[PDB]
């Protein structure tokens, strides 16, 4: 009936001024636009249909055409920036906001979905959706005693749309919008649906990806313990954004970092640092490097949790980018740690895998590693045990690796090497 | 993570 | 000495 129409026929129906003809043609357009293989978004735009679809959003007496056109425009707005812009340019933003209050749940949901795609295009449309007043009516849809009474799909769409209002930078979302959304996000973060939890974590990860003040707005809401709980989830789609959020937080102050340690996050790292997903291991190791960049009592907690052997493990065998993060973790540890903590690192077997990575092609990791060796040596100096460390380094082939580094391109690389050699390996 | 989502045909 | 996430 409305299956496989030509764009020509859709236009003919939409221009008929018979509202039932328009309805059938709009549904035909929805069907074309919801096909998986190359929906003809550009042909529909070029046919001039967006203004008609937008006017149909306002037809309160014909809820079916509101739904069909909301679906058609949602799928156009799901495309390239230029496609989403065509939708915004036709006036869709206030028309979708008005539909948020529709008595028909399927129409309200579809308007939530369309605004999620518009806001998801980037900072400018995100902020334009906010200026048109989307937040108050979106939040009102979630103002129920128990989220479990909402249809599951509807709640997932609302959560996803809210996450796009939290997403993107340059600029980050307006501070007042973030403050307005946060109590609802905290509540969604405690909901029991895996997809709501994942998108709630994504939203929190965006809000903490920024300067310390943005992190504090989130940490002050008390969400860190729940994020640490979700870090432990079996679902990779939840662990991924929960870990990014935790990693973001520990880029903040020493005090923000302590909240993450206090909430028990370090106990999850034996698993994260051996996680079969490369991206999780790499993110977890980056996060460890920011914790070892912390205070001596925070380095002590990394020790107490048994995490130094795990760092030795990642240095010994991991994806190269993960080994690079491990190298930073070690350099930060040795830069901030006490001599006891540093000695401990050597006793855990850090020296050999550190030396092995000196054959890396990457120049930056060479610098980082040489920096750590220098720090370890300075610790050894204070103990009078410089010589023992020299032998350890020579025995595992490390001196050979360093001596050769005197013939490297980079200045800092050659300079740092010769300093090591002349000061410790006469 | 995709920031846009199309609603697919049922 | 905290570092941003790598590209």
């Amino acid at each position: 009936g409305t299956v496989n129409w030509s764009v020509e026929d859709i236009v003919k129906g939409i221009n008929s001024n018979n509202l039932e003809s328009q309805l059938q043609a709009t549904q035909a357009a929805r069907k074309l636009l919801s096909r998986e293989k190359q929906p003809p978004i550009d042909n529909i735009i070029r046919a001039g249909l967006i203004p008609k679809f937008v006017s149909f959003l306002g037809k309160t007496d014909c809820s079916p055409i509101q739904f069909e056109s909301a679906w058609a425009l949602t799928n156009i707005a799901s495309g390239t920036s230029e496609q989403t812009k065509a939708v915004v340019d036709g006036g869709a933003i206030p028309a979708f906001i008005s539909l948020l209050a529709s008595p028909h749940a399927h129409i309200s949901e579809q308007a939530v979905w369309a605004l999620g795609n518009i806001a998801g295009d980037g900072s400018a449309f995100r902020d334009l959706v906010i200026k048109h007043g989307a937040i108050d009516p979106l939040l009102a849809l979630l103002a129920v005693p128990d989220l479990s009474t909402l249809a599951c799909g509807y709640l997932r769409n609302l959560t996803w749309t809210l996450s796009n209002l939290c997403r993107n930078k340059n600029p980050a979302p307006p501070l007042d919008a973030v403050e307005q959304i946060l109590p609802t996000l905290v509540r969604l973060l405690h909901h029991n649906d895996p997809e709501v939890l994942a998108d709630s974590c994504w939203a929190i990860s965006y809000l903490t990806d920024g300067p310390n003040e943005r992190i504090e707005m989130v940490v002050k809401k008390g969400v860190v313990p729940q994020l640490v709980k979700l870090l432990g989830a079996t679902e990779l789609p939840i662990v991924t954004p929960a870990l990014r959020a935790i990693g973001n937080i520990v880029t903040g102050t020493d005090e923000q970092t302590q909240k993450v340690i206090d909430a028990g996050a370090l106990a999850v790292f034996p698993s994260l640092l051996t996680n079969p997903k490369t991206n999780i291991q790499k993110e977890a190791t980056w996060t460890m490097s920011n914790i070892t960049a912390g205070r001596q009592d925070q380095i002590q907690q990394v020790v107490n949790h048994g995490l130094v052997p795990f760092l030795v493990g990642v240095l010994s065998k991991a994806d190269f980018k993960t080994q690079k993060e491990a190298a930073w973790a070690i350099t930060n540890y040795t830069s901030g740690g006490t001599v006891e903590q540093i000695v401990y690192l050597v006793h855990c077997g850090i020296i050999e895998p550190l030396m092995n990575l000196l054959s890396a092609k990457d120049t930056k990791i060479i610098q980082v590693i040489l920096d750590a060796i220098s720090n370890i040596f300075q610790a050894a100096e204070k103990l009078g045990e410089t010589e023992k460390l020299s032998i350890m380094i020579e025995e595992c082939g490390g001196l050979d690796k360093i001596e050769a580094l005197q013939r490297h391109e980079n200045e800092s690389v050659y300079k740092a090497s010769l300093n090591l050699i002349e000061k410790y390996f006469s | 993570e995709p920031s846009k989502r199309a609603r697919p045909a049922e």
